[PDB]
């Protein structure tokens, strides 16, 4: 199974990865452009573990060649900016976050990111999402 | 079954498909993970044996019913989660038999208030977190009393409308009691006149509070005569924003009176709602997350002891000087500014670290305006250059720079005028030591943290003659190959050495003597074939050698070495799995050496 939608320069999809299953209706909103865009993704799951201390194991890789390990921190535990830090294992998160995508100028055929949400406090994995941004 | 994370300790039954308690866990177990699983009902007397287990997670168990008795079992619990469960109402009873809780976690149990919430009795309790529910009374009920202990309530994520003189009614015949208290994310629009009149919390919590500025202003007003050391405020980056945060709004916090004030990330931002009059007074200013690019407008008569300014977004290093600010913390900033001259008589904490930051002419009182500086750590930041040598900042004791660039350390003598130093850490700041003097100047230093630097020509210089006070010192992961020789001498004090992760292949046992002191010399993972020189030369003080993760030569030529092993058997850390390095050896535990072949 997968889940798409299609940009007027993009197409992203995305399915949970070969391991992890654990559930996440995840979706944007306009459909990103790669050269810009600015939008909404929303989020609808329920965590496996507490959220404050969220961060992400973002592995790029364009045109079939892997990029560096690269860890990107949501949640630091201190007054966090997004309203779903706070949330806890088994509690409903249902909410829709603001981003600002600046823009590829000249962007490749084929690019791949798979993310691991960590729970910073306990390491342990929380979910796993396979993304796949095609031109 | 389960997941034995400690063995007879803890164990992790979450998402196991399990319907009921499994029935074989040990009855020494401590803490029981059981989270999603289908247990619709909690049965009676079910955690009977369990009279050890101190946390519970039922984190989403389908439960419906907390059955008469429940808890019989669980007098030691301290620890109850139970968000997520469809357990709308709670008869009296409900926790029965917790006599030992200061935790309970009823968060999306569908709650709708806390006078039917069957807690009175527990005495025990601590913090209560009733967040995302159906409560719509912002009542602090009259059983609270007696829950002496309970000092953190959370009902965020509720329906709250209205705080009114009644609901607070009980924190005024209490002034004794020292509560905690957070309404983030209730859709607020009235708070009746007067009502914090008379009140002291200790936090409060409003964040995605209100929809209007006006709403807000004039809600905000009757805060009004309430005593709150701690008050947070702004909105998340995801809720119920401000269409416009005008420094008006503040008015009539004019009357609070507040010892700290927080600020978190708002939608609009103002650089100049932070120099608000109704700000003027506070002890304690705290900006998290914040919009704000630029500051510099803040006026010599506020009468702030300390600043904070954590994951914000300035473009140029602030220019400020407040006479009082004795704490100054800048800290996780978007971009990459750089140090700029400030005046802060009355400094005693700086705190600069983890900003792309750069600074170069470093350090004197110039630079600061003060010389009652203690703490200073510039550690996690860019280009650091060495200019100065700290000429007037004497009194300064906590020097941290690492994983910063630091510059022209090893030209000058840097530390020279740090008489008082007792804490320097050089840590992976990527340094090649030249110069001997280095360390020079730092006579009161103690311990020095100084991994994964280098040194000339992988030899260990002489850089620690006058450092005299030495007791915890560590040169782990520093490429080096050789230890000079009056090098540890004079270290009549020192207690840890941390030569972990080099290429040393030998060691001396002369080097260390005169270490007196000696506790633990770390010597793990090196390319050590042994030791040579006298092995009752080794300080008799040492009691933890690690030589693991080596290899050692098994050879005849060695023979006195491998006996010291034995003699000192027990001071070796995992000696009985060490093993040999030498011709055949493998399945060849060095403690197994014999006494023979060619010797
Ligand atoms: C009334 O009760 C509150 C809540 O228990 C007391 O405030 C608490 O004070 C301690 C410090 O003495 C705080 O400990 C904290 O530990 C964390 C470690 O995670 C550390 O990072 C913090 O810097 C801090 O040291 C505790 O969190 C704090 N509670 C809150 C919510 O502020 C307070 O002592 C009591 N009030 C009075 C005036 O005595
Ligand atoms: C001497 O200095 C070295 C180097 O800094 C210290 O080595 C450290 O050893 C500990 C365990 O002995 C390491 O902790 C490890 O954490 C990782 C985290 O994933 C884990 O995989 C391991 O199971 C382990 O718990 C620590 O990381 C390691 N230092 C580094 C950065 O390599 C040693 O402790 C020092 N001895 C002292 C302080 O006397
Ligand atoms: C060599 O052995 C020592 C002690 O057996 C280990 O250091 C201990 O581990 C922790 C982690 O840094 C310290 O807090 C303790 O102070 C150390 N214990 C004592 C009594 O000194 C060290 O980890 C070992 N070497 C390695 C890298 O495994
Ligand atoms: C892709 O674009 C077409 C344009 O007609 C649109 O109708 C369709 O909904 C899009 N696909 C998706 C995401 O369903
Ligand atoms: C676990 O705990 C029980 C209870 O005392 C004990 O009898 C048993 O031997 C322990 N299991 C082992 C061998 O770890
Ligand atoms: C060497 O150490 C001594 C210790 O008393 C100290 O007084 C002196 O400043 C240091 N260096 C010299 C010789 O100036
Ligand atoms: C996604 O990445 C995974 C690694 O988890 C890989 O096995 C798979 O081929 C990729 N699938 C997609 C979405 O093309
Ligand atoms: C968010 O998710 C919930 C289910 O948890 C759903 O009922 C609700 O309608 C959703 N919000 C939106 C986008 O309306
Ligand atoms: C408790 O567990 C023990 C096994 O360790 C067993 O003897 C006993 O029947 C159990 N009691 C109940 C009713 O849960
Ligand atoms: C609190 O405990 C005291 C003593 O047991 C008692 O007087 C009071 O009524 C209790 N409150 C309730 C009913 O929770
Ligand atoms: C605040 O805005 C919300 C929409 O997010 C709306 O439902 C509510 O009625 C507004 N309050 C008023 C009366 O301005
Ligand atoms: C600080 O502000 C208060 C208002 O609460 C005022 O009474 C007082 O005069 C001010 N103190 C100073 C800076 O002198």
């Amino acid at each position: 199974q997968q889940w798409f939608c299609n940009s007027s320069d993009a197409i992203i999809s995305y399915s949970y990865c070969d391991h992890l299953k654990f559930p996440i209706s995840i979706s944007s909103e306009p459909c990103i452009r790669l050269r810009g865009t600015n939008g909404f993704v929303h989020v609808e799951f329920i965590p496996r573990g507490n959220l404050k201390y969220l961060y992400f194991n973002l592995f790029i890789s364009v045109n079939s060649i892997e990029l560096p390990k690269r860890k990107e921190v949501l949640c630091h535990g201190h007054d966090d900016d997004y309203s779903f830090c706070r949330a806890l294992k088994g509690e409903t998160v249902n909410t829709s976050i603001p981003f600002s995508f600046e823009g590829i100028l000249f962007p490749k055929g084929h690019y791949r990111c798979v993310a691991e949400a960590i729970a910073g406090d306990t390491e342990e994995k929380l979910f796993c999402l396979n993304f796949t941004i095609i031109h | 079954p389960c997941i034995e994370v400690v063995p007879n300790i803890t164990y992790q039954c979450m998402d196991q498909k399990l319907s009921k308690v499994p029935d074989d866990i040990p009855s020494s177990t401590k803490n029981i993970d059981l989270s999603f699983n289908p247990l619709k009902i909690l049965k009676s007397y079910s955690f009977s044996n369990f009279s050890e287990l101190q946390w519970l997670d039922l984190s989403r168990c389908e439960i419906e019913t907390i059955e008469d008795k429940a808890w019989h079992g669980l007098h030691h619990l301290s620890n109850l989660i139970l968000t997520g469960n469809p357990i709308q109402s709670f008869s009296p009873g409900s926790f029965s038999g917790l006599t030992s809780l200061e935790n309970l976690v009823a968060v999306e149990t569908k709650l709708a208030s806390l006078e039917s919430f069957p807690i009175g009795q527990l005495i025990t309790l601590k913090k209560l977190n009733v967040a995302h529910n159906f409560i719509h009374s912002c009542k602090l009920p009259a059983y609270f009393s007696n829950l002496t202990n309970l000092v953190h309530v959370d009902l965020s994520y509720n329906y709250i409308q209205t705080i009114t003189v009644n609901d607070l009614q009980f924190l005024r015949e209490n002034p004794q009691v020292n509560l905690s208290l957070d309404m983030s994310l209730n859709p607020i629009d009235f708070i009746q006149d007067q009502a914090f009149q008379g009140i002291k919390l200790h936090e409060l919590t409003l964040r995605g509070n209100f929809n209007s500025s006006n709403i807000m202003k004039t809600c905000l007003q009757n805060l009004a005569g309430l005593h709150v050391h701690r008050l947070i405020l702004g909105e998340f980056k995801d809720e119920r924003n401000l269409e416009i945060f005008e420094p008006s709004i503040m008015e009539g916090l004019c009357d609070v009176t507040i010892d700290e004030f927080r600020l978190t990330y708002t939608n609009d931002f103002s650089d100049d709602i932070v120099k608000f009059h109704c700000l003027a007074n506070v002890s304690a200013m705290s900006l998290a997350g914040v919009s704000i690019k630029y500051l510099e407008d803040v006026p010599k008569h506020f009468k702030w002891q300390s600043l904070s300014i954590i994951r914000c977004q300035l473009k140029q290093f602030p220019t400020l000087d407040l006479p009082f600010l004795k704490s100054l913390t800048l800290t996780m900033n978007k971009g990459s500014i750089s140090f700029k001259k400030v005046a802060l008589p009355s400094l005693s904490y700086l705190d600069l670290s983890r900003n792309a930051l750069s600074f170069s002419g470093c350090c004197s009182y110039s630079d600061l305006g003060t010389n009652s500086l203690r703490h200073l750590d510039l550690s996690f930041n860019g280009a650091i250059i060495m200019s100065a040598n700290f000429m007037g900042l004497e009194e300064l004791q906590h020097l941290d720079f690492q994983h910063s660039t630091l510059k022209r350390v090893t030209e000058f003598s840097a530390f020279l005028s740090l008489e008082k130093l007792l804490y320097l850490d050089i840590s992976y700041t990527n340094t090649k030591i030249d110069f001997d003097g280095i360390f020079l100047g730092l006579t009161s230093l103690n311990t020095l943290k100084m991994a994964g630097n280098s040194f000339k020509d992988n030899t260990l210089s002489n850089v620690f003659a006058n450092t005299t006070n030495l007791t915890f010192l560590d040169l782990s992961k520093c490429q080096l190959e050789q230890i000079s020789w009056g090098v540890f001498d004079t270290l009549h004090r020192l207690q840890l050495l941390n030569m972990s992760h080099n290429n040393l292949l030998f060691l001396d046992s002369s080097h260390y003597n005169q270490l007196y002191s000696l506790s633990t010399l770390d010597c793990s993972f090196n390319r050590i074939e042994t030791s040579k020189g006298i092995l009752q030369h080794f300080p008799k003080s040492l009691a933890f050698f690690n030589l693991t993760n080596n290899s050692v030569a098994c050879i005849c030529e060695h023979q006195k070495f491998l006996q010291w092993v034995k003699e000192q058997k027990q001071f070796l850390v995992n000696v009985e799995q060490m093993t040999c390095a030498t011709p055949v050896e493998m399945n060849t535990s060095l403690v197994l050496d014999f006494n023979n072949s060619t010797c």
